[PDB]
This record gives structure tokens, C-alpha cells and sequence, in this order.
């Protein structure tokens, strides 16, 4: 009887892959700011 | 108690059509590709240089 | 009991047909950078 | 386990409806394409030199 | 039992009348660019 | 398997409303066009030698 | 059992509705483009 | 088949309730006229020589 | 089994008031662009 | 057949709201005016004698 | 049976409510335009 | 028929959550206050003089 | 059968609050207004 | 005749959620404090004395 | 009476989804994230210096 | 029979939730705050 309807595992499991995703975009998005200051520096 | 496995991608991708419907996201993923294009068009057009707009009256 | 409410068989097959189409879209992105490179040369 | 097969298109492209609902997403598909032409339009129009805006006062 | 609802005879029916609709409007397009290429040449 | 025959238009065109139901679509249709009609007005009133705007003072 | 809902007739009645006042709808915009020519010519 | 018959307007302009659901769409309608107004006061306030702002400081 | 759901009589009604409504609201627009053309002529 | 009677107002103004539901509808109602006001102020503080941001240097 | 789903009651009511609310935001706005008149007289 | 009562301000403003149910628009009010603080904060922080930038390379 | 749904005890309770919490975003505004007035007068 | 008792905060803060669901507004809550954040940052940002953006060409 | 335990992030995070739907709310994240991305994009390609568009005459 | 569905457990269990991930960003904010006034001051 969750608010959202998804059980347990169902949200587990959800949270398991997002968590991967978000980590590969946040290393992507880090390698693209070191990039992106060796091509142009900022402050 | 319940510990999920470590999904492996590219291999498990298909499992987000088992979360988001395809049915009623599809046109709205495809809308916000054409309003990233619309964008990126937009920055790189009012470059002068960068679009085909040359004739001179 | 899937959260979207597809079986198995049909998010397999939409991503079938949406990774082909990606595909398709993702070598005329790259054939249309290339282009537009030989046109008009960035960075 | 199941292994989808490979779609061929456009033979497979009405496959699209039994997806997206046309009587939800076809209005809105018009729609986004009239935004398209709306937006190439502005960025082509305020070109003064592609625009049929020729009367001087 | 199709996530739109559609039986497959009206997908069907509904492909074929955007497909005309959708070739006519790109004939239109072609034909509208040709014209302003002769108004106002581009590129 | 099934064929779908090819459409005659503008004959078949009432058949849109059997896809798209008019108490729904109808005021977002004649919506789109106002706004269309907004954004013409809205370029072509930006030059000012095709605005009534004329007092001089 | 129409995607939409209408029946034949409804869709029918409706879509003859709809021509005519687009037709008006198109003739008072071409009144108006005349007009705006006189007005001030363009092209 | 069935063949409509030519609608008489403004005699059948009721009908149009028939269709749209006045509970709603009226007020969408509304709100509707009142951005026009509000895009054409934009363009005509614009311009100094048609708006009260007559103040000089 | 109208589409909006209306009946006959409501739907005349509430075209009986939209109309007199929107006609009061064109007089009053009619008054302005008057009071508008006397303050400050255009064309 | 129906011929409707003509509607007196304001008296008959309060029939709005057999027609549309003020819980559906009041709030954005609000935000309309809300959003005039905001529309409205916007043209007026943009005139800089017809705000009160007087501060010097 | 209304279209909006209110009662006779309900819809005098909120209406009669609604008309107060309005008349004390249009005498608020009539004296702050006077008041703005004062400040800063416009025409 | 029936005729209702005069209201009495602000004894009777609790009736409006009657009409109004906060679970569907206390947010979007919430918001709407969000959105004016947002518009105002724009027009004010417009004007130098009164923003707290006041670093100079 | 209110029309939001809301029993008169619900209705009051809310009212309770978003009065308590309204007040309170007002003295803070009144006192932001006095600050600001201080650190840079207006009018 | 009820007559509600003084809330008391932040102890009856947790009663929100009792009248706003977090399952349908919780993300629009944090979508509405990113788009403040983005307002913001595009006012701070558009002063170049506080932006990061320091290479010259 | 009921006293809820103090959540231990990060371990409790897969809990938000037991609110929130991600059938429902999953691709609205993403496309904030995309409208964040495009933003500061917006604010960054804006300025020159930090624009890959060097094409000059 | 709450307005929004949830019970007082679950209320008060995103409540906490809510706080403390508030709070959380509210000394990012602070600290966000300290660091930019470090870098450029401001007032
Ligand atoms: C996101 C939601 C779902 C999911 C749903 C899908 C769907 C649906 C699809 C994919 C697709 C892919 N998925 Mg998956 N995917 C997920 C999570 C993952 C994870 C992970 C660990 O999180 C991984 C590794 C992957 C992996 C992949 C890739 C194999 C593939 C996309 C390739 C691509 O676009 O490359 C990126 C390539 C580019 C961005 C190129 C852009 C072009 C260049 C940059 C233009 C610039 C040119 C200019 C000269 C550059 C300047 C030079 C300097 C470099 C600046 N997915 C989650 C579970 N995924 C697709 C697939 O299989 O396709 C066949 C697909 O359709
Ligand atoms: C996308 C969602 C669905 C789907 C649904 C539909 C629907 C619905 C339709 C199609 C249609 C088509 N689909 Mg399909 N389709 C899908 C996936 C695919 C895939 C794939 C492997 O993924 C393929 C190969 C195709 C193939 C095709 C084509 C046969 C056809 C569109 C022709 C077209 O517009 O060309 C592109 C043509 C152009 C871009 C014209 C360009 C005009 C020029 C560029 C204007 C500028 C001029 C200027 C001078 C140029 C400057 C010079 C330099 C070049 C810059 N589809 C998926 C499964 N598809 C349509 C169709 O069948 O029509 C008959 C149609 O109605
Ligand atoms: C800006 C530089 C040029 C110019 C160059 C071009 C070019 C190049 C093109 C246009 C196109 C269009 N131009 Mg332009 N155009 C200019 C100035 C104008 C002005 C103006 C104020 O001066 C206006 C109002 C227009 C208006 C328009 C539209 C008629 C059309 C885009 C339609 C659309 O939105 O499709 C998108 C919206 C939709 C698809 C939604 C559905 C709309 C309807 C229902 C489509 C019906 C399709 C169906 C098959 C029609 C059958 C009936 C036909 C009679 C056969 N142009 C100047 C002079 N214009 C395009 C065009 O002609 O496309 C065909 C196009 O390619
Ligand atoms: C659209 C959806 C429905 C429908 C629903 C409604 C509803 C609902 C209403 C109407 C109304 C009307 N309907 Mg009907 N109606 C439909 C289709 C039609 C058709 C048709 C053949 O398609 C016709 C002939 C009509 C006919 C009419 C009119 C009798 C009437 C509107 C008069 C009006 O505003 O004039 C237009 C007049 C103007 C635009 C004035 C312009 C103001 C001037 C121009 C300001 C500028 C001043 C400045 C000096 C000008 C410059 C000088 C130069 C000229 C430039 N309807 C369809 C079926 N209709 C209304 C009605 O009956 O009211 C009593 C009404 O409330
Ligand atoms: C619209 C949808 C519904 C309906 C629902 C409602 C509701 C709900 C309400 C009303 C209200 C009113 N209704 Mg009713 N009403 C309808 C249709 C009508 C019709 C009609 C024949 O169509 C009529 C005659 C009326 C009549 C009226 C009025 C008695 C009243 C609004 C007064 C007002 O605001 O004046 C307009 C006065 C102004 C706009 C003042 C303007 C401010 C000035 C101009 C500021 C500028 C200052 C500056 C110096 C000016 C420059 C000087 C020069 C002039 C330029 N309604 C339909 C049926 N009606 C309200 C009411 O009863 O209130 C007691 C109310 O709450
Ligand atoms: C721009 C030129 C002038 C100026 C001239 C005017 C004029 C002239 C007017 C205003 C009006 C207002 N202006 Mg201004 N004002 C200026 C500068 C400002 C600045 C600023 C940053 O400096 C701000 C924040 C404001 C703010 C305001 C609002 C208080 C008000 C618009 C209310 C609204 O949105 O109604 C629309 C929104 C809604 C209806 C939504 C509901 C909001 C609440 C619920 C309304 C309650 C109604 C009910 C009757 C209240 C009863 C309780 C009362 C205590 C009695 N002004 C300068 C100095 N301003 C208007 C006004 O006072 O209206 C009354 C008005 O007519
Ligand atoms: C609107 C929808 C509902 C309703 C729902 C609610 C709700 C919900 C609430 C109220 C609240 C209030 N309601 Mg009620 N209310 C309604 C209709 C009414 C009516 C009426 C006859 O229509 C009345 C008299 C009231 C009365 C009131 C007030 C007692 C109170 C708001 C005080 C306030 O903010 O003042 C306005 C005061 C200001 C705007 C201060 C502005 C500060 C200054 C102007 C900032 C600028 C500074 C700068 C120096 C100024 C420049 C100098 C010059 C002046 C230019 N309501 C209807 C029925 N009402 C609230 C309440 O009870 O709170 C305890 C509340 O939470
Ligand atoms: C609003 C809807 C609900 C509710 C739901 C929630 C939820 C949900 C939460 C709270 C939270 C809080 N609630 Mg509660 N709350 C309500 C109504 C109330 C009422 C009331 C009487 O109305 C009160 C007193 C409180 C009290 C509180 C606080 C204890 C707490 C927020 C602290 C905070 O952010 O401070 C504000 C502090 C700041 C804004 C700091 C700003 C930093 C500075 C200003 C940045 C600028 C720097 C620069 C140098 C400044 C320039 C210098 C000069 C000053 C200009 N709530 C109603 C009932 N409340 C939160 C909580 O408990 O957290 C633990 C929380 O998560
Ligand atoms: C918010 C809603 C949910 C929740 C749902 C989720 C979900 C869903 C996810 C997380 C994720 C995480 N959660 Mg949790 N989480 C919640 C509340 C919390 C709380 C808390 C006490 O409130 C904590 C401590 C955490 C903790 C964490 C982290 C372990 C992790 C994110 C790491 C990260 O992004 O770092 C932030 C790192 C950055 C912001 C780097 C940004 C890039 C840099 C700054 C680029 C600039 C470069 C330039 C040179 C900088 C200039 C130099 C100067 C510094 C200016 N969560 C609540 C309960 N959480 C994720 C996770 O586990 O991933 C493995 C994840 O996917
Ligand atoms: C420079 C520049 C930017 C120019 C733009 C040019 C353009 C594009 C202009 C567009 C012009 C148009 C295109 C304007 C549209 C105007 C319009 C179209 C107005 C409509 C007004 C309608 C009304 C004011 C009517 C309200 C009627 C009501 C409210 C009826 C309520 C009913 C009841 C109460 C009945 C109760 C019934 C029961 C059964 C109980």
C-alpha cells in the first residue's frame, strides 16, 4: 500500500539502475568539465 | 532484506519500457529531442557565419 | 504487474524498434556534423 | 529468454500506432511541427533580406 | 490487448492516410524551398 | 495480412474525426491557429511600415 | 468502436461544420491579404 | 452513404456546445481573448505614441 | 449522446448567453477602438 | 424546436457557475488575473517614471 | 443534472461570495489608480 | 427562489477550501506566490541600483 | 457533498494554517520591505 | 460551530503531507526550487563580475 | 503518539520511489535535467570565448 | 480519510525524509553562499 504503488522490490531495483545511470552521468559530465577547462579555462 | 542486483546495460536497457509506457511517453521523448534541436539550432543560426543565410539585397 | 504495464515481450520489441531507430538518427546526426564541419570548420 | 527480432522499416513503420494512441498524439504531433515551422520561420524572417517585408515608408 | 488500444486494421489505416498526408505536405515543403531558392538564393 | 486501402482525399478527409475527437481537440486546434495568427501579427507589426501605428507626435 | 468515439454521422456532420467555416475562414484571410497589398504591397 | 447536410450559421451555431464542452472549454475560451488582448496591447503600448505614460521626471 | 454531453436545451442556453455576452463585449471593443482612433488616430 | 429565452444580467450572472466548476476553475481564475496584473505591471515599471526604484548611483 | 455538477444553492453561493470578493478588489483597484494618478498623473 | 445570503468577510473565508480542495491547488498557489516573487525580484534586480552585485573586476 | 470534497472540520483546520502561515510570510515581507527601504530607499 | 485550534509549527509541519500527496507533488516541489535556482543563477550569471567564465580570446 | 525514525541517507534513498511513481515522474526528471542542461548552456555558449562556433568570414 | 490519501505514518515518515534532505540543502546552500561571498563579495 505504497503512495506511489510499487512494492519493495519493484523500487529496489528501480533505485538500483538509477543509481548506475546517474554515476555514468556524473563521471561523463566530470571528464566533460575537465575537458572543457583544458580547453578553455574558467575562473 | 531484499538486496537488487547490479543491472548490466546496454543488455537490461529494454526493462525502462517496463517502468515508463512507451505509450504515453514516446511522443513526449521525441518532442523534447525536437525542442533540443530547435535549441541548438537557434544558438548556432543567430551565429552569422554558421548559417546559409547569404543573400545581400 | 509492471509498473508501465507492458509485458516482457512488448518493451523488448518497442526497444528493439527504438534502439534501430536511434541508430538510424545517430548516423545522420554524425553524417550531418560531418558536413556541416566541411562546410563551415568549429573549434 | 525472448529475443526480439529485428524490425524492418518502413515495412513495420505502422507498428507506431499500436504504440502512440492517434487520438491522444496526433493533435499534438501537428502541433509540434507547426512550432517547428514557427520557430524556422522567426529565425528566417528576421533575416530582412528573406522576408517579403519590402514597403518603406 | 495493444499498449494504444489500436486493433492492428486500424493502425493500419491510420499509417496509410498519414503517410499520404505526411508525402504530400514533404512534396509541398520541396516545392516551397525550389521557390525560395529561385526568390533568395541560400548557401 | 490486411492490406489498407490507399485514401482518397479530400473525400476521406471527415475520417479524421473518427481518429480525433472534436470535443477535445476542437479549441486546441482553433488555439493553434490564433497563436499562429499572434506570431504572424507579431513579425509582420515589428516593422513598422506595415503597422496602422502612425501617430507621430 | 471508432478510435475517437464519433460515430459516421457525428464525424460526418461535424467535418461538413468544420469545412464551411474554414472556407469562410479562408476567404476573409484572402480578403485580408488583398487588403494588405493595397494597403502596403509586399515582395 | 450518409451524405450531411449544409449547415445554415449562425442558425447553427448552437450546435457548437454539442461538440465543446462549455464546462470545459469556456473558460480556456476566456483566458484565450484575454492573451490576445494581452499580445496586442503588448505590440500597440510598445509604442510611446499609444500609451498613457505621459510623465517626464 | 452528444458529443460534449449537452443536451439540446443546454446547449441553446449557453449559446443564448455567449452570444449576448460576446455581443455586449464587441460593442464595448467597437466603443474603445473609437475612443482609441479619438485620442490617438492610426492608419 | 427549443428556442431559450433571453438571458437577463446580471441576474442571471450566478448560471456561470451551473456551467463551470469553480473548483476546477477558481484558482485558475486567480492566476489569470494574477497574471494580467503581472503583464500589466511589467509595461507600466518598465516606464522608469512609473516606479518607485528612485535610489541614485 | 448541471454541467458543472453544482446545485441551484451551491452555484447562488459561491456566486454571491464571488461578486463581494470582486467588488473589494475593484474598489482596492480604483483607489490605487487615482493613488498612481496622484503620484504620477498619466494622459 | 432561493436567495443566498451576504457573506461575511473574513469570518466565512474557511468556506472557500470548500469549493477549492487545497490538495489539488495549494502547490500551484504556492507556485503562483513562487512565480510573482520570481517576476518582481526580476524587475527590481533589473535595476543596479538595487541588487546586491557590487563587485568590479 | 461540499463541492471540493472537504468536510467543514477539514476546511477549518486548513484555513487554521494558511491563515497562521500566511501571517507569518507577511511580517517576514514587511520586515523584508523595511530592510530594503533602509539599505536602498524607494519613492 | 467547530472552531479549529492554533496549529503549532514546525510540530504540526508534518500535516501537509496529510493535504498536499507527496506522490503527485513532490516532484514539482523540486522542479519549482531548481527553476528559482535557475532564475537566479541566469540573474547573478548575466553579471559578468560574478560569472566564472574568465578566458579572453 | 507516532515518533518516525531519523532516515539514513544514502541507504534509505531507493525509499523516494515508494512516493514517487517513476512511471510516472521518471522521464519529467529527465527532461529537467535536459531543460538544466540547455540552460546553462544557454548562459555558457552565449558568451564567445566558450563557443565552439570560430568560423569568421 | 485524509485530503491527500496518506496515513499519519507515512505523513510523518516523509516529513522527516523531507527535513532532513532539506536541511541538508539548505547547509550546501549556506556553505554555496559563504564560498561565492569568499570569491566575490557582495553588498
Ligand atoms: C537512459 C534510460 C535507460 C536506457 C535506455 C536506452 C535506450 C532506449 C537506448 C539506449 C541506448 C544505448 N545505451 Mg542505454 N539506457 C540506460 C542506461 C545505460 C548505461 C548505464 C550504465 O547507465 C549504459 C552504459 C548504456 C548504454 C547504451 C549505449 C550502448 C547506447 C547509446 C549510445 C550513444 O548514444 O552514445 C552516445 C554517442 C553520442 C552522444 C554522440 C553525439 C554526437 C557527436 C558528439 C556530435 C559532435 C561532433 C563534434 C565534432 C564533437 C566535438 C569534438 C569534441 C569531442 C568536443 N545505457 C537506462 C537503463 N539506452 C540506445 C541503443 O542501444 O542504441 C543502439 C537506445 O536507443
Ligand atoms: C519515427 C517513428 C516510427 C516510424 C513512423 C513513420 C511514419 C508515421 C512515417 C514514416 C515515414 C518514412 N519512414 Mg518510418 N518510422 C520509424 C523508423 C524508420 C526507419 C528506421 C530504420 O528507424 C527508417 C529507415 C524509416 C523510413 C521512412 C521513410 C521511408 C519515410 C520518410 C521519408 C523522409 O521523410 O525522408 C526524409 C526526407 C527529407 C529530410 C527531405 C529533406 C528536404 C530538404 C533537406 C530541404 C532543404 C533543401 C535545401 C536546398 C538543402 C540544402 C543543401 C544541403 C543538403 C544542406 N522509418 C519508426 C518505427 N515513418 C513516412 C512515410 O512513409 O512517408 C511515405 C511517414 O509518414
Ligand atoms: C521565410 C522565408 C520565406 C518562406 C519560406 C518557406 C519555406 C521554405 C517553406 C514555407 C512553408 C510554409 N510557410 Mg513560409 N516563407 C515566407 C513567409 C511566410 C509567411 C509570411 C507571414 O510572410 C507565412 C504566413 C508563411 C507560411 C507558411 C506556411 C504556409 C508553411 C508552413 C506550414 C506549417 O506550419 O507546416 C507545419 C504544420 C503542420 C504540418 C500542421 C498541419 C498543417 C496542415 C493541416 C497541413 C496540411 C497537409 C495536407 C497534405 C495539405 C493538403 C491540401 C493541399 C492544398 C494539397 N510563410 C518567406 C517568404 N515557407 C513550408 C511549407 O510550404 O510546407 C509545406 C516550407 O517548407
Ligand atoms: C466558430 C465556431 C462555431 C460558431 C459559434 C459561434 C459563437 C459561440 C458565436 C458566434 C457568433 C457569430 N457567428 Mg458563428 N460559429 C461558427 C461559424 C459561423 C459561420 C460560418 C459559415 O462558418 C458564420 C457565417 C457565422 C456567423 C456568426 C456571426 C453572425 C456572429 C459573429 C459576428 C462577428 O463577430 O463578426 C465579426 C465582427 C468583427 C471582427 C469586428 C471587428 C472589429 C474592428 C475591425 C476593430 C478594428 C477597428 C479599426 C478601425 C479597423 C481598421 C479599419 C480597416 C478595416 C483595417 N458563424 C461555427 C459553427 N458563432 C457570435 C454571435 O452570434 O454573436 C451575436 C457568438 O457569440
Ligand atoms: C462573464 C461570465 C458571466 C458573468 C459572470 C459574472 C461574475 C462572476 C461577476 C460579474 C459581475 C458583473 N456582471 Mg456579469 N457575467 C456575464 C455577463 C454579463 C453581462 C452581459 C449582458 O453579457 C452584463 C451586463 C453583466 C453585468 C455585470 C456587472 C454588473 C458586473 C461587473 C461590473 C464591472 O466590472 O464593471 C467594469 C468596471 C471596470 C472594468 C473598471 C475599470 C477600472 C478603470 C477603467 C481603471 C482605469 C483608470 C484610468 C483613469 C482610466 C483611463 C480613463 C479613460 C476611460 C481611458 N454580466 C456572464 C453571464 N459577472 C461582477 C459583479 O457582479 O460584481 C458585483 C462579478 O463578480
Ligand atoms: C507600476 C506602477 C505603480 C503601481 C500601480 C498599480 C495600480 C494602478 C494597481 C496596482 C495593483 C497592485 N500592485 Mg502595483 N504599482 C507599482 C508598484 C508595485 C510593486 C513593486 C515591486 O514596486 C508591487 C509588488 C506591486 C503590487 C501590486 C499588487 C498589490 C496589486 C495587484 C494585485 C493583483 O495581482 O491582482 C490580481 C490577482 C488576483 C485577483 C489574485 C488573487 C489575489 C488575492 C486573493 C486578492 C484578494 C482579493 C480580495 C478583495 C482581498 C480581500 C482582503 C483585503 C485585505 C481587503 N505594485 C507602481 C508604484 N499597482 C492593482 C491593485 O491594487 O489591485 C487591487 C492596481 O489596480
Ligand atoms: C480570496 C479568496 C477568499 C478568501 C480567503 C482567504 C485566505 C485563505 C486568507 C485570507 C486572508 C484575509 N482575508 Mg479573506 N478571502 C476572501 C475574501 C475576503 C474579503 C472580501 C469582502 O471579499 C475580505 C474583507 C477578506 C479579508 C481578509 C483579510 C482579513 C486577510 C488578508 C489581509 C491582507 O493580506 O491584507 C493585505 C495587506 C497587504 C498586501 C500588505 C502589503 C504591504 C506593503 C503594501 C508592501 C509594500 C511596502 C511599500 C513601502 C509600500 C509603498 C507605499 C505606498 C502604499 C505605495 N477576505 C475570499 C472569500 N482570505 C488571510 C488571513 O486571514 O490572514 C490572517 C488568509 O490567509
Ligand atoms: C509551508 C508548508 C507547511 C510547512 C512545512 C514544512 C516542511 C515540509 C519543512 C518545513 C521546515 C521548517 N518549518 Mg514549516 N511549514 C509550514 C509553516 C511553518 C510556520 C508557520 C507559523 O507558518 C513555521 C514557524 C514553520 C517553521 C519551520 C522551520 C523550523 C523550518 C524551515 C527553516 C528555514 O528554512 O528557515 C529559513 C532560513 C533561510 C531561508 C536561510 C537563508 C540563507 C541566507 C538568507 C542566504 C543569503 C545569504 C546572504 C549573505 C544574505 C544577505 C544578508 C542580508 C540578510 C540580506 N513552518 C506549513 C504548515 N516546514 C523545514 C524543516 O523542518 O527543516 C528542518 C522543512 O523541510
Ligand atoms: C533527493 C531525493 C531522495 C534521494 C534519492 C537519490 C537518488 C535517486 C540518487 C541519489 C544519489 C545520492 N544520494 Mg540520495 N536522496 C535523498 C537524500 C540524500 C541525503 C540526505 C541526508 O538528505 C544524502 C546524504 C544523500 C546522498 C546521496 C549521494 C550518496 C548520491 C549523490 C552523489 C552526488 O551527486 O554528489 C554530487 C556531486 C556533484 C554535484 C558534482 C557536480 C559536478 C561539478 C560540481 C562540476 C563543476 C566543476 C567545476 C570545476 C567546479 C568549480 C570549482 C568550485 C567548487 C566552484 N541523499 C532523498 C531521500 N539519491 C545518487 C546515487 O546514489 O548515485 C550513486 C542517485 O542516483
Ligand atoms: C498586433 C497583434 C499582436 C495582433 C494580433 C491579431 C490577432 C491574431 C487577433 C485575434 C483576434 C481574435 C481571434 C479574437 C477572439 C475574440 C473572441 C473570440 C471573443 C469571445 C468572447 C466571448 C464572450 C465574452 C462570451 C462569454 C459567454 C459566456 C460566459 C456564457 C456563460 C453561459 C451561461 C451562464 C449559461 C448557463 C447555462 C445553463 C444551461 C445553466
Amino acid at each position: 500500500n505504497s503512495i506511489s504503488g510499487l512494492t519493495e522490490e519493484q523500487a529496489k531495483e528501480f533505485h538500483e539502475q538509477f543509481k548506475t545511470t546517474f554515476t555514468v552521468f556524473m563521471v561523463l559530465a566530470a571528464a566533460a568539465h575537465f575537458l572543457v577547462f583544458l580547453w578553455r579555462p574558467f575562473y | 532484506e531484499y538486496r537488487p542486483s547490479k543491472p548490466s546495460n546496454p543488455r537490461d536497457d529494454w526493462k525502462l519500457w517496463l517502468v515508463v509506457n512507451p505509450g504515453t511517453w514516446l511522443m513526449p521523448i521525441l518532442m523534447a529531442v525536437l525542442v533540443v534541436a530547435l535549441v541548438v539550432h537557434a544558438f548556432v543560426y543567430s551565429n552569422d557565419n554558421y548559417n546559409p543565410l547569404t543573400f545581400d539585397a
